[PDB]
């Protein structure tokens, strides 16, 4: 069973705004609100693309998509739990990768963790991971833990008392990802775009300390599918349209004259390929790998408010 | 420090600064049936400077 | 959404109209002007998921 | 012994994967046997797959 | 033994790292007058880099 959603929002411009609008220093005619409504048109277009990308990011993030009246961009308060039924969304790590006890000794082993994920997903040929898309500085977590340092020192032969004195941490991290990729075979992608949230502090899209895991292949995880909305009576009878629509309305003759633009769409993401004999869906998984990754990162500038 | 020279006796600079608005926001959600609601408001700023 | 301003006229109309206060006569001076753009470069759209 | 290692002067600690890649080979080469691995299975009446 | 205070190569590397997003501040060149190797040859962290 599958069923879409609906979205719409509006603008308005009263008479005082349409009649009176001049430039701030130049002395011109009444022709500025014409240029001003085009920016609102483009902003409603980008405002709809943001909900497409938000729904698809929400289903990749949590499996389900959750709307609730505490949300910022929900005046209606429409509660939703669209559980797409991802079987195991997260991977368990009691002790994270950047967890050290005593004197430099680590706790767990990442290369061996993905190795026995691949091994313990042998006879399930769809849970066996292929790629990783991790955003922030990830080479440092491979470069400071004990076991991957021991694997780099096994590979380059750099025993600390006999071959060379001690290699720096930078020489570790410049090849730790490569030896990780060679000993597992998981092609690691990187995706380090950022969004400025309401804290005024820059955060990545893939949160620091977490990496996503694709479980069968790198490809389309289903698709995002729009449904049909209403367009009125081409001949005498109602003929629909499918994409995101944007409608303009003139009320410049009415009392008082006003002007409103309305855009919106209908749609919801869908997960196409399901398991057959069981009804599972192992295609993407999350795991939180470290806790202190921000200290490995350069700082971010403030937003100039002037 | 290279040398340049002017016949005038004072130099001033005027710097103007402009912060255009960013197109944030997300489209509101409604059930099929309902009338629409208007979006919020936002602000751009312009400052200057002397020397 | 930009401020509806013309930067040339606004940048020219800050200069003082009369303002003899310093030397009790108008001095000679040279004026250069420059504008500046201010944006948050680090707010990038989530381009990942439309690929998928 | 067979590969030419020591835990103090050539490598730090070789991983378990290299040990299991070389162990069956050195077992065949020392003992002079012939290993016929046989992997076929059957369902038990309890649902558990058994070799 | 001679374990010094500040690793100067890590010091300038931290000055270049903490000005990654401040491109006006990230230093490029450096002018020094007197014998400067007489201090780098007498610094344990630099000596370990040389070793």
């Amino acid at each position: 069973t599958w069923s879409p959603l609906a979205f719409k929002e509006s603008r308005v411009w009263d008479e005082k705004e349409i009649l009176y609008l001049g430039r701030l220093a130049d002395e011109v005619q009444a022709g500025v609100i014409n240029e001003q409504i085009a920016e609102s048109l483009t902003w409603l277009m980008a405002r709809m693309r943001n909900r497409r990308r938000w729904l698809t990011w929400q289903v990749m993030r949590t499996g389900r998509i959750t709307i609730q009246p505490n949300d910022p961009y929900n005046p209606n308060g429409l509660k939703y739990v669209i559980d797409y039924g991802v079987t195991d969304i997260e991977l368990p790590l009691p002790q994270k990768f950047d967890a050290k006890d005593g004197n430099g000794n680590s706790a767990v082993d990442p290369i061996q963790y993905f190795r026995d994920l691949i091994k313990a997903a042998t006879y399930f040929p769809d849970r066996r991971p292929v790629a990783i898309i991790v955003g922030p500085g990830f080479d440092e977590v491979l470069a400071d833990n004990t076991f991957v340092q021991k694997y780099v020192e096994y590979e380059k032969g750099w025993v600390v008392g006999q071959n060379t004195v001690q290699p720096p941490r930078e020489v570790y991290r410049q090849a730790a990802l490569d030896i990780f990729k060679r000993y597992t075979g998981l092609e690691v992608m990187v995706y380090d775009k950022t969004y400025r949230d309401q804290d005024g502090s820059v955060k990545y899209w893939i949160p620091v300390g977490e990496l996503i895991v694709l479980n069968q292949s790198t490809g389309p995880v289903g698709r995002f599918v729009y449904t049909a909305h209403v367009a009125g009576q081409r001949n005498g009878k109602v003929v629909y349209a499918t994409g995101p629509y944007l409608t303009v309305k003139d009320h410049l003759q009415d009392d008082p004259p006003y002007y409103a633009i309305i855009a919106g769409f209908h749609g919801l993401p869908q997960l196409s390929g399901y398991n057959t004999e069981d009804f599972s869906f192992h295609r993407f998984k999350w795991l939180k790998y470290a806790n202190n990754v921000q200290s490995y990162l350069p700082p971010f500038p403030p937003k100039v408010e002037l | 420090f290279p040398e340049d020279s002017t016949f005038a006796s004072e130099l001033e600079l005027y710097l103007l600064r402009t912060q255009d608005a960013e197109q944030t926001g997300m489209t509101f959600v409604h059930q099929v049936g309902s009338t629409s609601l208007p979006v919020e408001a936002r602000v751009a700023k312009v400052d200057l400077a002397k020397a | 959404m930009r401020v509806p301003i013309n930067i040339n006229n606004a940048l020219a109309r800050v200069r003082d109209p009369l303002s003899i206060g310093g030397l009790k006569f108008p001095t000679t001076k040279e004026i250069q002007e420059a504008v500046a753009a201010i944006a948050d470069k680090f707010n990038q759209e989530n381009d990942l998921v439309d690929r998928f």
